[PDB]
């Protein structure tokens, strides 16, 4: 039981660093779809963009 | 040559899949005929072609599907059509460009095109200088649903109000303008200034029906559940005979005390329903009948047959679980009631369900963040301003 | 002595003398009648699976 403390924390480490790699993902698609929108807001056939 | 007239005259009657295959017929007699082409070309335009977004005309909402009455109250022109059955629209857009570049004025029509092609994708203020200019020339009713359909999309109530009141005096009466104002009046819930205009939609052009349901479904709430049949049985005489409408019959006789109609309307709206989920809502207003009669019995199994033929019904599941705590089962109607919750994030009436069972419990912390959203989901309720003040006084001291 | 014909009821009624706090339930609705671009939109979608459906 003392053997088997390790082995469940860095699974939960690693689950940490799994809810650590999620969320810079998730706002640079956010700056991943906003870069869209600001393309869809100004790709037309003319000037100014 | 008889084959090129009976293709057109197949045109007038609008026979279209017996014109297209006689037009194609056609076309490998010539190595290219315009007019041929053409003739093929619109006659698969208009197999099918709407405008317009899904306007779909309720009698019963405020926001987000809410209910009532607890609440309150040349020849390449139409090649370029082609492109718009099929929404390309950038493909479209360049050869619109060419074409007005070809002819820099007399075609509004190109001038307020090009502005829809922008409006179809999502080019709002392009769109907003775009066909503001063809109508400082010219004066057309759909142009006007043109500005004023951009605005709206925009978020500005009141400049929405102008052209509705511009071009009504020089479209004297007109129809679908007065339609357009009473629309966006329920958007802001202005019934006060909405159900006049929906009565002159009524006052000429007596049988628009998409203005004599949102008069007669503005009666059945806040009580006049007569007048509002009268709406309904001339809507049945014109003769379009849905399965929603033989629901909405059904719920009009039984309100007004009348009851012969009020359940063979009923069985006729179970039958010829369209879809599974669609058969639930009849079964559902079923329900609301079985409570009035006192069966209770019959009515925990109107709103469980609503409930096996649609799930999610949000409505239907904070309604089973009161029938629940009339007979004792508590801690079977608090899971109900957390799950219509979670369906409906808006919608007050199971969040302040909650906070009258988790209240006389005595669990005074969820009763508070139940009868919080009973707030903030519908503000000016009476006796959730009796149940935070019987709660704040809890949590100062004794 | 035709006939009597009296059957004399209370003229009274049972006045509420509080409010109580009570459960309350949602309340029926009234189902929207679809458009006639609706009506086309839906049905033209319909065909649209069965020839999807073979194909």
């Amino acid at each position: 039981l003392q053997e088997y403390f390790e082995l469940i924390d860095h699974h939960f480490e690693l689950r940490i660093n799994g809810e650590k790699l999620e969320e810079l993902l998730s706002e640079r698609a956010v700056q991943f779809r906003a870069i869209q929108r600001r393309l869809l807001a100004r790709f037309k056939d003319k000037t100014p963009a | 040559m008889e084959p090129l007239l009976l293709a057109w005259s197949y045109f007038r009657r609008r026979k279209f899949q017996l014109c297209a295959d006689l037009c194609t017929q056609m076309l490998e007699k010539s190595p290219y005929d315009q007019a041929a082409w053409i003739l093929k070309a619109r006659a698969l335009t208009e197999m099918v072609y709407i405008d317009e977004i899904d306007v779909d005309q309720e009698g019963i909402a405020e926001m987000m599907l809410d209910e009532n009455a607890i609440a309150q109250v040349l020849a390449k022109a139409l090649f370029e059509y082609i492109f718009h059955h099929e929404n390309d629209v950038k493909t479209a857009l360049d050869l619109a460009a060419l074409s007005t570049e070809h002819s820099q004025y007399k075609d509004w029509w190109w001038k307020v095109q090009i502005g829809k092609c922008y409006y179809r994708l999502g080019m709002y203020r392009e769109a907003e200088k775009q066909f503001k200019s063809a109508l400082k020339q010219q004066e057309m009713v759909d142009t006007f649903l043109y500005l004023a359909k951009v605005y709206v999309s925009l978020d500005q109530p009141v400049t929405a109000l102008n052209l509705f009141k511009q071009g009504l005096d020089k479209f004297p009466g007109e129809v679908t303008l007065l339609c357009g104002i009473a629309r966006i009046y329920e958007e802001m819930n202005n019934m006060s200034s909405a159900a006049e205009y929906y009565k002159e939609v009524l006052k000429q052009d007596n049988t628009h029906v998409e203005a004599i349901a949102c008069i007669g479904s503005n009666h059945f709430y806040s009580d006049q559940p007569e007048i509002a049949l009268r709406f309904y049985r001339r809507l049945l005489q014109m003769g379009i005979y849905n399965g929603q409408l033989f629901n909405n019959l059904g719920l009009c006789c039984f309100y007004a005390q009348q009851y012969d109609m009020t359940l063979t309307s009923f069985e006729r709206a179970l039958s010829l329903a369209e879809n599974e989920e669609e058969a639930a809502d009849v079964w559902y207003n079923l329900g609301h009948v079985a409570v009035g009669i006192g069966d209770t019995n019959l009515a925990h199994q109107c709103f469980r047959l609503a409930l096996v033929n649609n799930n999610n019904h949000a409505e239907a599941y904070n309604n089973l679980a009161v029938l629940e705590m009339r007979k004792g089962h508590v801690e079977q109607a608090r899971a109900l009631l957390q799950t219509a919750s979670s369906l409906a994030p808006h919608m007050y009436e199971p969040h302040f369900n909650f906070a009258t069972i988790s209240d006389k419990i005595g669990d005074l912390q969820r009763s508070y963040v139940a009868a919080q959203k009973s707030e903030a989901a519908f503000p000016d309720h009476v006796d959730t301003q009796h149940l935070i003040k019987q709660l704040r006084q809890h949590f100062a001291m004794l | 002595v035709k006939s009597m014909f009296r059957e004399v009821l209370p003229k009274q009624g049972p006045l509420f003398v509080e409010d109580i706090m009570t459960m309350v339930l949602c309340k029926p609705k009234l189902l929207p009648l679809k458009s006639l671009t609706l009506e086309k939109l839906e049905k033209m979608h319909q065909a649209a699976q069965n020839t999807i459906r073979q194909q």
